[PDB]
RNA sequence: GAGCUAGCCCUGGCCAGGGUGAAGCUGGGGUGAGACCCAGUGGAGGCCCGAACCGGUGGGGGAUGCAAACCCCUCGGAUGA
RNA sequence: GAAUGCCGGCAUGAGUAACGAUAAAGAGGGUGAGAAUCCCUCUCGCCGUAAGCCCAAGGGUUCCUACGCAAUGGUCGUCAGCGUAGGGUUAGGCGGGACCUAAGGUGAAGCCGAAAGGCGUAGCCGAAGGGCAGCCGGUUAAUAUUCCGGCCCUUCCCGCAGGUGCGAUGGGGGGACGCUCUAGGCUAGGGGGACCGGAGCCAUGGACGAGCCCGGCCAGAAGCGCAGGGUGGGAGGUAGGCAAAUCCGCCUCCCAACAAGCUCUGCGUGGUGGGGAAGCCCGGGUGACAACCCCCCGAAGCCAGGGAGCCAAGAAAAGCCUCUAAGCACAACCUGCGGGAACCCGUACCGCAAACCGACACAGGUGGGCGGGUGCAAGAGCACUCAGGCGCGCGGGAGAACCCUCGCCAAGGAACUCUGCAAGUUGGCCCCGUAACUUCGGGAGAAGGGGUGCUCCCUGGGGUGAUGAGCCCCGGGGAGCCGCAGUGAACAGGCUCUGGCGACUGUUUACCAAAAACACAGCUCUCUGCGAACUCGUAAGAGGAGGUAUAGGGAGCGACGCUUGCCCGGUGCCGGAAGGUCAAGGGGAGGGGUGCAAGCCCCGAACCGAAGCCCCGGUGAACGGCGGCCGUAACUAUAACGGUCCUAAGGUAGCGAAAUUCCUUGUCGGGUAAGUUCCGACCUGCACGAAAAGCGUAACGACCGGAGCGCUGUCUCGGCGAGGGACCCGGUGAAAUUGAACUGGCCGUGAAGAUGCGGCCUACCCGUGGCAGGACGAAAAGACCCCGUGGAGCUUUACUGCAGCC
RNA sequence: CGAUGUCGGCUCGUCGCAUCCUGGGGCUGAAGAAGGUCCCAAGGGUUGGGCUGUUCGCCCAUUAAAGCGGCACGCGAGCUG
RNA sequence: UGGGAGAGGGUGGUGGAAUUCCCGGAGUAGCGGUGAAAUGCGCAGAUACCGGGAGGAACGCCGAUGGCGAAGGCAGCCACCUGGUCCACCCGUGACGCUGAGGCGCGAAAGCGUGGGGAGCAAACCGGAUUAGAUACCCGGGUAGUCCACGCCCUAAACG
RNA sequence: CCGAGGGUAGGGCCCGUGACUGGGGCGAAGUCGUAACAAGGUAGCUGUACCGGAAGGUGCGGCUGGAU
RNA sequence: GCGGGGUGGAGCAGCCUGGUAGCUCGUCGGGCUCAUAACCCGAAGGUCGUCGGUUCAAAUCCGGCCCCCGCAACCA
């Protein structure tokens, strides 16, 4: 449950911070961090390819175990639940009875000291990682693989979920967090439950600077630029778009679809997204 | 006020140095150029 | 050609002194339990005054200058984007 | 002979401006041919969070000594960062290398690209980050953690002794980390002493004093003491750490448990080695056998990898420790001890500056450390001062205008002016006191007001120490004295009422615009299912992201509050497996050429044939658009209401002479003696209006309006004073400009504004200080404007291509 | 057009007279006072404020009066902006 | 103390009918709607029918004139937790009571804030009709809302 | 010392008045519709919401003070 | 300056493309009603702004004058 401040500065008015309650270990597992190369949006040519990126807090990257089928049948205890700044979710530390330590995405309702397990024979409880084709129809799930053994790719952001609508051959039918209806291979792994930290969407950054700490540099409207800069540049005084609303590079931004036509994924998208 | 020339031995020899000229086709041609002309120094002197 | 400048990356460094007094915590009151109230404690903040530092608002001077942007007075920020 | 021609030389302005911070000078003695300028002394002034000192970069001999003075030095010059010559920089321990990684760079494997080349895991390179062993003094003209003296320490090689399953580029541990706040104990540094040492002093009225002046330390191995850091011990099992592993991780068990122990640092002491003032007498010597003690203040530095809180969640790798594998255990490693070995480069000097970046010995710029004392509430603020460094490389006079900086001004008090522009006022502290409004934080230092020095008396709490004295830190009460005046100097808000715009702190046109512009949290639309979209690239590859719809791209709007109406006919976009059109290709009714002929070859209808477009729907926080005429109420006026034409639909709420209103200083009200501005209304809104958002809004603003109080040289209206120039004399000595000049007024004339023509009037020759009307004065081959079938940036339903996408 | 800086204010004036005032006049539907109208006259004078960039104008309060024009809409190598 | 009846309340779970959409089938010239129509939908294959899937909301018969609660109000079914109440016995305390300005709490619908959810319904709005007009009643659509959670609002022909 | 009062600054309350603006009351024969009383020709009233020249309309829930 | 308009009483067609004036309302007479509105059945009313030309013929085509809307009026 997010946390408010009294308005003792103009920014403290609306600024809200996470409650951090479910966090039980305030420092990462040194055997599982590694240097996160900050890119600032530059690519290997040294060119800004993603504008307005840079200057945020330094981070170490907690390694996440998006496979989990490395250790079929090896249960593990929940050591702690920590802070990961590289993602919107919380991470949970796993002390495998194997003696191995790994991080996973912390689901909602996961409790320190509980034990979870991965594999075809796993129980259907919050935290267990099973192949999609074995989870009862209708149950929520997260950390879903798109293709078998290729890694968990779907529903990993705080609060997201995915419900198994039904099965069809070697494929089960998922409702993604987007509302899209997709066939995913049954052998693909997923984790029972929804990612925790649901309250992540109600955080009110509160002031410019907070955006800057997140690595997010100020954004300039094409309307504020000049014709050499952006389709919306120029004009004496303010100005409506005066043309179909577009991006700096020409293409239109209000409705223009961009998914690739002949993409082979189309054969498994059952219903495009919603709301 | 800060003027444009702020000398720096390391910057000078890494930017304009012999080995900088030699690793690039443009740079080699610079040295070829300056040899052809008879330049005493093919390269800006910097005290290392 | 990025030894000026603009942005970013890596790694270091710097910010006198004073002021205000958020959450929390303690104690008390309150109540079925609470909410909450008070005092103490606490020391938060793109908080306040003000040097360094970063600036460049107003005026004057300068104008073959001390200077191809300077000087004086005044003024803005000064734990933060 | 002219090209604002090119080169060079020499003029003109002119003995003119200037000679570079207004920190400031004077005399005496020396030296030398020559002295305001060099040396010495005494006096004066200036900096002192520097204008002193030590590093780094940059500079590259500028360092020291001798001898020089042509040039350099804005004057001089005997001097010098100048010329000549000689000398000067010494390290296992300081810095860098023979160590380690960071971004980045390079790059066996690999990938890509017409060539050149671009990528790329490892590895390598890469530092002001990690890691690693020297501290105090003396010494030279010039080097010193480098030479020397003292007391310490490191690595490598080898030997000896003891110990041990030894052994690594391989596994594990460690290294290893933010921000703010901060405990204890220290140290750096400082204040004081009636105590210790000291040459000396008694002045001019007094003082022979518990007087004055000056000093009262630094380094140090082991050990010891103090304060901290780090750290469980043992056993059993084990499938994890890509082989093994007794290590590590996991599990069970026992003991230990704020401890202690072991270990590592800091500080203190510590054998011992140094230092040692004023004053005097020539850098020295004496002082002196110097003394080297007590007390208080005390870090931001040390213990340190300390603690707490917070969210934005805070490098890597080696050294190091441990585990084992090959192997090897005649080895090897560990510990102690000894001897031997220990290379390369830097070291001078300036270093907020005359030696660096600015063409200059240039009022500019330049990162780190030290930065003493007293008082002012604190402090790196301010004033004055220590150490130390300086008086700014032209001077002497004079005492006009005028200019700059500064001081005061009778009466008035903004009447000045576009504007209180500027300059006043206010000004720190402590106390009393403080409004509308509000988002309850704020508005607030609101506003306004009192106090503030010194002396004596009584007294409360605190740190130290001991619970006491002493020192030190906070106070409280009483009685008094002095002046015009007690933050007596310096530094240090003027305030209020009321609009516009923007929520706010932020950002911007380096060098005429800081703002109402950009940004901004927040709101909405939209794209994107992950080999994501999007971006950059021919590509490979990268960013996005080691992220996954609570995410990422794009767009508008811009805290918050209350809200955001109608129009989908046109354009964009989304949907639409019918139809229509539709290229290459398919197909081949039927034509043509040629050949004796089989043949070879050419054209070619129907029909099948994608996207796009057509067509059918949707869609506004998509591009956008949101009427006209005529009539009508029992005074008049006006129209709730009605008639009709047109549209895709006819502007809703809210606002309105507005950052928008043309007519316009609209009309009415307020404010004023008077108000083209202001505020408040009205509504015929030339030409508001709802996310190019509409109406509000506390707080905020070096933004832009209006008004009042305070107070002023802004003004009536000017006067006087200060210093730096201007002026005079000695030194040095420019500049733009310049057809030549023997260069007057008027009224005419003239290419229409004449020193230069005509007529007339005036006028002896040449300077100096001043003023700026003319020389269509100087500067700049007009930016305005036109012209050129000149150029460039930008646009689009101009043309034609191309990338890209379909 | 190988540059003649452009409104207004300020400062400093100077000129014209088609005279705002003061002086001298005729005519008057001039009783007086005070006006009207025209002639002569350029010696001197010709205020301070509110509003606006303003010139102009309107307004306040006075005046003998609150004149009109020229001088590159006089005067930016004099200032302002 | 032993008993009973009940949609009293809160939480979690869950059943079937129906509506809408989507998919498949089969099938064709209309469907829909009204007072009568038109808008609308349908040869780009609707309506009607069978099978499949998705989702939301309300719970038919039981249901009654019934029951429960202080009121507002509560209706599929299951389990947990919790209030009230009536009856019996005649067991304990011994007037410990009634009321209640204030205070505090609950409080239908609509409405507000932040998230979610969205089948049917439907203010607003659009269209078709009617009409002199029709900013209505009727018809085709249709956004909030209706639904969940949390926090507000505190109203009523909150009535017997 | 106190002290009538005078003065300076800032508050609170009341009253009078004000361009314009809000609805209200009343006013013999104004304009527009017909909302309610009959089932008033869509039962009405109601709280709330939104909307419209106006009465009103509509949604959501409620009351009978509704008819047959 | 450039564009559009002017026609029964009101608002609109006809103009282009000559021969013809048409739609809604209103107005007049009749009907239904106790009466009015609405509704129903009939009717009248326009020499086309004005003048001048072209034509056999002009609302129409071309000039002039009149009125009435709309747009423009910029560079210093
Ligand atoms: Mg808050
Ligand atoms: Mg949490
Ligand atoms: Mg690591
Ligand atoms: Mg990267
Ligand atoms: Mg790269
Ligand atoms: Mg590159
Ligand atoms: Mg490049
Ligand atoms: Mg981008
Ligand atoms: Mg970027
Ligand atoms: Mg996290
Ligand atoms: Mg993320
Ligand atoms: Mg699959
Ligand atoms: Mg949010
Ligand atoms: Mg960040
Ligand atoms: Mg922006
Ligand atoms: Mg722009
Ligand atoms: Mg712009
Ligand atoms: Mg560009
Ligand atoms: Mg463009
Ligand atoms: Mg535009
Ligand atoms: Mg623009
Ligand atoms: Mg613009
Ligand atoms: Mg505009
Ligand atoms: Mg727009
Ligand atoms: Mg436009
Ligand atoms: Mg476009
Ligand atoms: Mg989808
Ligand atoms: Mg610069
Ligand atoms: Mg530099
Ligand atoms: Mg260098
Ligand atoms: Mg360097
Ligand atoms: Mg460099
Ligand atoms: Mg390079
Ligand atoms: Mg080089
Ligand atoms: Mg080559
Ligand atoms: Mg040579
Ligand atoms: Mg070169
Ligand atoms: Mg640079
Ligand atoms: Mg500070
Ligand atoms: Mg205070
Ligand atoms: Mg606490
Ligand atoms: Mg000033
Ligand atoms: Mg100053
Ligand atoms: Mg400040
Ligand atoms: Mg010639
Ligand atoms: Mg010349
Ligand atoms: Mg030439
Ligand atoms: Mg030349
Ligand atoms: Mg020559
Ligand atoms: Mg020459
Ligand atoms: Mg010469
Ligand atoms: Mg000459
Ligand atoms: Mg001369
Ligand atoms: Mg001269
Ligand atoms: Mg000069
Ligand atoms: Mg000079
Ligand atoms: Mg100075
Ligand atoms: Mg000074
Ligand atoms: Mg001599
Ligand atoms: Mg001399
Ligand atoms: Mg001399
Ligand atoms: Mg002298
Ligand atoms: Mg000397
Ligand atoms: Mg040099
Ligand atoms: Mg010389
Ligand atoms: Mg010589
Ligand atoms: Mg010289
Ligand atoms: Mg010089
Ligand atoms: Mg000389
Ligand atoms: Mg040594
Ligand atoms: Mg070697
Ligand atoms: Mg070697
Ligand atoms: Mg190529
Ligand atoms: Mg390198
Ligand atoms: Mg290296
Ligand atoms: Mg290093
Ligand atoms: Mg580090
Ligand atoms: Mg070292
Ligand atoms: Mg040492
Ligand atoms: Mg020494
Ligand atoms: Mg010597
Ligand atoms: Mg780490
Ligand atoms: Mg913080
Ligand atoms: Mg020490
Ligand atoms: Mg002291
Ligand atoms: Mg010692
Ligand atoms: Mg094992
Ligand atoms: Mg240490
Ligand atoms: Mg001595
Ligand atoms: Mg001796
Ligand atoms: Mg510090
Ligand atoms: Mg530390
Ligand atoms: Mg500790
Ligand atoms: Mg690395
Ligand atoms: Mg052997
Ligand atoms: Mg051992
Ligand atoms: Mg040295
Ligand atoms: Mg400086
Ligand atoms: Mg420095
Ligand atoms: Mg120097
Ligand atoms: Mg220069
Ligand atoms: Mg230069
Ligand atoms: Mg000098
Ligand atoms: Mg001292
Ligand atoms: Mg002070
Ligand atoms: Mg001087
Ligand atoms: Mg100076
Ligand atoms: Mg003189
Ligand atoms: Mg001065
Ligand atoms: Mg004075
Ligand atoms: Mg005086
Ligand atoms: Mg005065
Ligand atoms: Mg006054
Ligand atoms: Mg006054
Ligand atoms: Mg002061
Ligand atoms: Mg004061
Ligand atoms: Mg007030
Ligand atoms: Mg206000
Ligand atoms: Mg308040
Ligand atoms: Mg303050
Ligand atoms: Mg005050
Ligand atoms: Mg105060
Ligand atoms: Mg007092
Ligand atoms: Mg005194
Ligand atoms: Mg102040
Ligand atoms: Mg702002
Ligand atoms: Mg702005
Ligand atoms: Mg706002
Ligand atoms: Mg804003
Ligand atoms: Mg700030
Ligand atoms: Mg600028
Ligand atoms: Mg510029
Ligand atoms: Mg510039
Ligand atoms: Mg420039
Ligand atoms: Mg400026
Ligand atoms: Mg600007
Ligand atoms: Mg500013
Ligand atoms: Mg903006
Ligand atoms: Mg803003
Ligand atoms: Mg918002
Ligand atoms: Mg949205
Ligand atoms: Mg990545
Ligand atoms: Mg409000
Ligand atoms: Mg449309
Ligand atoms: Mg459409
Ligand atoms: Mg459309
Ligand atoms: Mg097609
Ligand atoms: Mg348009
Ligand atoms: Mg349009
Ligand atoms: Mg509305
Ligand atoms: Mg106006
Ligand atoms: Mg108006
Ligand atoms: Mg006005
Ligand atoms: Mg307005
Ligand atoms: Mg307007
Ligand atoms: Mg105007
Ligand atoms: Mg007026
Ligand atoms: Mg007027
Ligand atoms: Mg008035
Ligand atoms: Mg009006
Ligand atoms: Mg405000
Ligand atoms: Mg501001
Ligand atoms: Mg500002
Ligand atoms: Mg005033
Ligand atoms: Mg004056
Ligand atoms: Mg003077
Ligand atoms: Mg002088
Ligand atoms: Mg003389
Ligand atoms: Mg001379
Ligand atoms: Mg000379
Ligand atoms: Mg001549
Ligand atoms: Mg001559
Ligand atoms: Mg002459
Ligand atoms: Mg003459
Ligand atoms: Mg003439
Ligand atoms: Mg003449
Ligand atoms: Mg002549
Ligand atoms: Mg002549
Ligand atoms: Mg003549
Ligand atoms: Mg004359
Ligand atoms: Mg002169
Ligand atoms: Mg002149
Ligand atoms: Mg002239
Ligand atoms: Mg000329
Ligand atoms: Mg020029
Ligand atoms: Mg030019
Ligand atoms: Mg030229
Ligand atoms: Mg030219
Ligand atoms: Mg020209
Ligand atoms: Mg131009
Ligand atoms: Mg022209
Ligand atoms: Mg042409
Ligand atoms: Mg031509
Ligand atoms: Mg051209
Ligand atoms: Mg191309
Ligand atoms: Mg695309
Ligand atoms: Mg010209
Ligand atoms: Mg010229
Ligand atoms: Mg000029
Ligand atoms: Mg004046
Ligand atoms: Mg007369
Ligand atoms: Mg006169
Ligand atoms: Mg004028
Ligand atoms: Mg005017
Ligand atoms: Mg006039
Ligand atoms: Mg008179
Ligand atoms: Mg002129
Ligand atoms: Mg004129
Ligand atoms: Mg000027
Ligand atoms: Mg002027
Ligand atoms: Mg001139
Ligand atoms: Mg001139
Ligand atoms: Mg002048
Ligand atoms: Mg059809
Ligand atoms: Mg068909
Ligand atoms: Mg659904
Ligand atoms: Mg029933
Ligand atoms: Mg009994
Ligand atoms: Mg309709
Ligand atoms: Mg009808
Ligand atoms: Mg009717
Ligand atoms: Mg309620
Ligand atoms: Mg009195
Ligand atoms: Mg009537
Ligand atoms: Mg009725
Ligand atoms: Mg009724
Ligand atoms: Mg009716
Ligand atoms: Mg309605
Ligand atoms: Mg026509
Ligand atoms: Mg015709
Ligand atoms: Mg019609
Ligand atoms: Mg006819
Ligand atoms: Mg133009």
């Amino acid at each position: 449950a997010v946390k408010k401040f009294k308005p003792y500065t103009p920014s403290r008015r609306f600024m809200t911070v996470a409650d951090f309650s479910e966090i039980t270990k305030t420092e990462p597992e040194k055997s599982l961090v590694k240097p996160l190369k900050k890119t600032g949006g530059r690519n290997n040519q040294g060119r800004i390819t993603v504008r307005f990126r840079g200057g945020g807090h330094k981070r170490l990257y907690r390694i996440i175990d998006f496979k989990r089928w490395d250790k079929v049948g090896i249960p593990a205890k929940v050591a702690a639940i920590e802070y990961d700044p590289n993602r919107s979710a919380r991470i949970a530390l796993l002390h495998y009875v194997d003696g191995e330590k790994r991080y996973i995405i912390a689901p909602d309702g996961l409790q320190v000291g509980q034990q979870v397990v991965a594999g075809p024979d796993a129980p259907i409880q919050v935290g267990n990682a099973l192949p999609l084709r074995f989870i009862p129809v209708g149950t929520v799930v997260h950390a879903v693989e798109l293709e078998p053994k290729k890694g968990a790719k779907l529903a990993r952001a705080a609060g997201t979920s995915a419900q198994i609508q039904g099965r069809e051959g070697d494929y089960v039918i998922l409702r993604l967090p987007s509302g899209e209806l997709r066939k995913v291979h049954g052998e693909c792994y997923a984790t029972v439950g929804a990612v925790g930290n649901a309250d992540h969407k109600n955080i009110v950054l509160g002031k410019a600077g907070r955006s800057r700490w997140l690595g997010r540099r100020p954004h300039v409207r094409g309307a504020a630029m000049n014709p050499v800069d952006h389709p919306h540049g120029g004009g004496e005084g303010r100005a409506p778009r005066g043309r179909p609303p577009a991006s700096p590079w020409g293409w239109q931004t209000k409705g223009l679809k961009t998914r690739k036509r002949r993409k082979p994924s189309s054969r498994f998208i059952i219903a495009r997204r919603k709301k | 006020m800060k003027r444009t020339w702020q000398p720096n031995r390391r910057k000078r020899a890494k930017t304009h140095g012999f080995r900088a000229r030699m690793r690039t086709p443009g740079g080699r041609k610079v040295l070829k150029r300056r040899r052809q002309k008879g330049r005493w120094r093919l390269t800006p002197a910097v005290r290392k």
